[PDB]
């Protein structure tokens, strides 16, 4: 009975640890992932506006290159 | 011991928590700068007003309390409001941009920047607790703060705290005073992140406090702070059982025991009765009976839903002011022989029932009139799951054409953020279902 | 104090820029010095929203003002309330675009882009908290089209976590003769459409015919039509600029009116140009939009509505109600509560109460298919066409401009023709 009541208290312990663990590791991907999925929706933006400044250099470059 | 430490998130929960630490304050007799006259421990004690203030050496009792939004405004009134030296402002937590309606700012882009001060400022609260009991959280479901925000701060405390008990008043939205369109989107996804994270929920939806405000206190169109001054009325009953002591007062902790058969069913229905204007009050006395009587009444409910048409699990009344057993046992007798009231079969039939012995009180220039005795009906009933059917279909309407997800994506989210939430959601509704059919 | 930096390019953009101010002052209780002469306090609640604070009390408008062409900023100056506007927010080129946008886009606009980008990141550098920025410009032009459109794709490569938002003025032949504003207009909404968050659609068709048809107005002038926009840009910015039981900015606005990316185009519309009853019946019939549209040949997506002045929020409650009951087939069924109502005490000037309408309709095709066609008389036997390649544009630049344009008018359909079963 002794080593009964030693089990039960260290498994509600342990459910406990498991529980703040999982929770802290979840919010952790989750952090991670959005702001991996933020930057690379922002880098795509940039990319875009890039393109924008670089088919400004040509049309630029074709006028003059009319002479 | 035991204090609870309260925390309001966005303008929602901000603006109800200003109504409810003026009323506790009128209720405990403390004025605007923090004194109390018939408090005769200076800078301590653990009378039972002390679950909800702290005290300082100079006489002044602060509330156990952190205010926080993503935006300046709203929290800047209560810095130079009526109230504003209740509160070290240290308490008062502002950023700069909020979350402009969107879960994902809430949670993430915006939240992110402030929530390891937030943590901070709770921990400095509860580092002066001598035994902390929890937290009652109050938000809305459709602000982005209210939303994103508060489901962050829920998570982190489950991590920094355990399992120290979390209680939420929740503002379930209404289109007659909504802010945004994307609301469906941003209360599912609370609502599935907090879930496995609050102990007990207490939804308050903003039709059903609008029609009583209309049809009860004759407002034509009421406003947040005529909402308030009711949903005030209706956590302080709730509260009340923390606050005072009395030899008929039952904890809600011990409620709680009866409401929340499993961890996911933990939505309690709150009914209150009498809300009545000081026109019709006048020479009109409303008795023991009368009152309860109003608890059965669906028109009295704080969520719209027919209990007539669900199974109770649990039944508690929390009467406060002129009331003694007696009469509550006639009362309850007679509706028992009158009323649909059909509990599950796994569940005994008994209401449970407290008494606090403090009358209500109101707030000046208020609407509702100052009654001698008043109840809180909370109730376990498989009915409060078609305000989850009414707000998923509101989510599958504009789900199923993507609307508006693109701000959410936006900013970090994916669809299967959104897929995960419902499913847990229609799970949810499955849960309520399955608790009401009969056992084999 | 979350702030917004207004922009004004060309001389459409000046023009209803300037008269943006005048209004907006004459309502915040703004002098042409600068000083608050005003009697409510919900008039300096918020003032932080458009103007700068500098001591001895004075508001200057967080306001930049451009042109190819030196003349048109002049009469700002010696207009009334050039008095208000900083002198180093003046940004003056030389030769002016000609009705060119290959001109404002790619050559003139690309050499004096980089000087008002100075000016942006001074105002947007003593920002708190920048919300973003408003360009007033006409599509019509050179300046305004091609040089405002370069100025929103270099803004958001440096603010590209700031709102977009503008006021653009869409071209009709019953107003301007210039033959080739047809091409300036598919040229700029392709890059609207990739570029900006929000976008007001002015359409001088629909300034034209209100003018003319309603106001009985036998010939119309542009301050004629620029006391329409004026009226408009005061309503649809109102909870912007004032504290109400609905408090806004431009990413608010954006996220509650735009479901997908792409259809970010708003009919505006005003009343009266009444009963509470009245307004609201007027602010929906096609006659008081100011975009050539017919609403019932559409669907609302979304709306916006500000009602202005002293009423029954009761009555407009219901009235708001009794209009979506009534109109229930014009508003899809898959965006739950899609019509949103504020309310605001401060009358605008000389009325006693006024309807704001911000609409995201299908029925803005109608706009679009009309410049669509007027383009594709053109295009097809190419003509004006020197002017734009002889600038070094390609051909394809055209035709991608022109299907985009037609991609944008068929998604339009396609949520219209969408059902929730
Ligand atoms: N009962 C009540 N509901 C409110 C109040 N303020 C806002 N709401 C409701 O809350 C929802 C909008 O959320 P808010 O709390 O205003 O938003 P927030 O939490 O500040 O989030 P953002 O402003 O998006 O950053 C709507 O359903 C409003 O009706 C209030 O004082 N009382
Ligand atoms: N409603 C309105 N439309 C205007 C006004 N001024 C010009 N427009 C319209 O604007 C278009 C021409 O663009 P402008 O602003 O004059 O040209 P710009 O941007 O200055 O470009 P360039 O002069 O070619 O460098 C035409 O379609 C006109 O009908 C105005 O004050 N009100
Ligand atoms: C369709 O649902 C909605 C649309 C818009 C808004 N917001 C935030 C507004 C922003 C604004 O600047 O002007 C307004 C004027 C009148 C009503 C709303 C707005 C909110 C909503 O639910
Ligand atoms: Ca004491
Ligand atoms: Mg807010
Ligand atoms: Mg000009």
């Amino acid at each position: 009975k002794r080593e009964h009541e030693r089990e039960v208290i260290q498994k509600a312990i342990e459910e406990n640890n498991n529980f703040i663990k999982m929770a802290k590791e979840k919010l952790a991907q989750k952090m991670e992932s959005n702001k991996e999925n933020r930057e690379a929706h922002l880098a795509a933006m940039l990319e875009r506006l890039q393109e924008k400044d670089k088919h400004a250099e040509e049309v630029r470059k074709n006028k003059e290159l009319k002479e | 011991m035991r204090e609870c430490i309260s925390i309001h998130v966005g303008q929602a929960g901000v603006q109800i928590g200003n109504a409810c630490w003026e009323l506790y304050c009128l209720e405990h007799g403390i004025q605007p700068d923090g004194q109390m006259p018939s408090d005769k421990t200076i800078g301590g004690g653990d009378d039972s007003f002390n679950t909800f203030f702290s005290e300082t050496g100079a006489g002044k009792h602060v509330p156990r309390a952190v205010f926080v939004d993503l935006e300046p405004t709203v929290i800047d009134e209560v810095r130079t409001g009526t109230y504003r030296q209740l509160f070290h402002p240290e308490q008062l937590i502002t950023g700069k941009e909020d979350a402009a309606n969107n879960y994902a700012r809430g949670h993430y882009t915006i939240g992110k920047e402030i929530i390891d001060l937030v943590l901070d400022r709770i921990r400095k609260l509860a580092d002066q607790c001598t035994g902390l009991q929890g937290f009652l959280v109050f938000h809305s479901f459709g602000g982005g703060t209210g939303s994103g925000f508060t489901s962050l701060l829920m998570e982190r405390l489950s991590v920094d705290y355990g399992k120290k008990s979390k209680l939420e008043f929740s503002i379930y939205p209404a289109p007659q005073v909504s802010t945004a369109v994307v609301e469906p989107y941003n209360s599912i996804l609370t609502t599935h992140t907090t879930l496995e994270h609050s102990d007990c929920a207490f939804m308050v939806d903003n039709e059903a406090i609008y029609d009583i405000c209309r049809r009860n206190l004759d407002i034509e169109r009421p406003t947040y702070t005529n909402l308030n001054r009711l949903i005030s009325q209706i956590v302080s009953s709730i509260t009340a059982s923390l606050r005072f002591d009395g030899a008929l007062n039952v904890d809600l902790t011990e409620f709680q025991t009866n409401l929340v058969p499993y961890p996911r069913i933990h939505f309690p229905l709150a009914t209150y009765a009498p809300v009545i204007s000081a026109e019709k009050a006048y020479h009109e006395q409303l008795s023991v009976a009368e009152i309860t009587n109003a608890c059965f009444e669906p028109a009295n409910q704080m969520v719209k839903c027919d209990p007539r048409h669900g199974k109770y699990m649990a039944c508690c009344l929390l009467y406060r002011g002129d009331v003694v057993p007696k009469d509550v046992n006639a009362a309850i007798a007679t509706i028992k022989t009158k009323r649909s009231i059909q509990f599950v079969d796994w569940c005994p039939t008994g209401f449970k029932v407290g008494i606090n012995y403090q009358p209500p009180t109101v707030v000046p220039g208020g609407d509702l009139a100052k009654v001698q005795r008043a109840v809180c009906m909370l109730s376990n009933t498989t009915a409060i799951a078609e305000a989850w059917a009414r707000l998923d279909h509101k989510f599958d309407l504009m789900y199923a054409k993507r609307a508006f997800v693109h701000w959410y994506v936006g900013e970090g989210m994916e669809e299967g953020e959104f897929s995960e939430a419902r499913e847990d959601m229609a799970a949810l509704e499955k849960d309520y279902e399955e608790v009401g059919v009969d056992s084999v | 104090m979350r702030e917004i930096v207004h922009i004004q390019a060309g001389q459409c953009g000046n023009q209803i820029g300037a008269k943006f101010w005048e209004v907006i002052s004459d309502e915040h209780g703004i002098d042409p010095t600068g000083s608050y002469h005003g009697d409510s306090d919900l008039q300096l609640e918020r003032i932080n929203v458009y103007y700068n604070e500098a001591t001895g009390n004075k508001y200057v408008p967080r306001a930049i003002l451009v042109d190819l062409e030196p003349g048109t900023m002049d009469s700002v100056r010696s207009g009334p309330f050039g008095q208000i506007f900083r002198p180093d927010n003046f940004v003056f080129g030389q030769s002016g675009a000609g009705n060119n946008w290959a001109k404002g886009h790619y050559t003139e606009g690309a050499e004096l882009v980089d000087s008002v980008l100075d000016v942006v990141r001074k105002e947007s550098e003593s920002c708190d908290c920048l919300q973003g920025f408003q360009l007033t410009h006409s599509l019509g032009g050179g300046t305004g089209s091609g040089m405002g459109t370069l100025l929103i794709s270099k803004i958001r490569e440096e603010y590209p976590d700031r709102i977009m938002n503008t006021f653009s003025v869409m071209p009709s032949p019953k107003v301007s003769d210039t033959v080739v504003e047809p091409y300036n207009a598919t040229l700029s909404v392709h890059q609207l459409v990739e570029n900006t968050d929000e976008t007001y659609c002015i359409d001088n068709e629909a300034l034209y015919d209100i003018c003319f048809r309603t106001l009985k107005l036998t010939t119309p002038t542009y301050g004629d039509l620029n006391h329409l926009v004026s009226a408009t840009m005061s309503g649809v910015t109102t909870c912007l600029r004032f504290p109400g039981q609905l408090n806004a900015d431009l990413r608010k606005l954006a996220v509650n009116m735009v479901p997908f990316p792409r259809l970010h185009f708003f009919m505006p519309g005003f009343a009266p140009l009444l009963t509470v009853p009245e307004l609201t019946q007027q602010m929906f019939d096609s006659k008081n939009m100011m975009a050539a549209c017919d609403p019932r040949h559409g669907r609302y997506l979304t709306v916006a509505a500000i009602f202005r002045g002293r009423m029954s929020m009761k009555e407009v409650d219901e009235q708001m109600l009794n209009v979506q009951n009534k109109n229930s087939s014009y508003f899809v069924e898959w965006i739950p509560n899609n019509v949103k109502t504020a309310v605001c005490d401060i009358p605008p000037r000389g009325l006693k109460m006024s309807a704001t309408f911000i609409g995201n309709s299908t029925a803005i095709q109608e706009l679009f298919k009309r410049i669509s066609e007027q383009f594709t008389a053109m295009f097809r036997r190419k003509a004006f066409l020197h002017w734009y390649t002889g600038e070094g544009m390609d051909e394809m630049e055209f035709t991608e401009a022109e299907s985009n344009m037609n991609d944008l008018v068929s998604e339009y359909q396609q949520y219209q023709d969408a059902t929730a079963d």
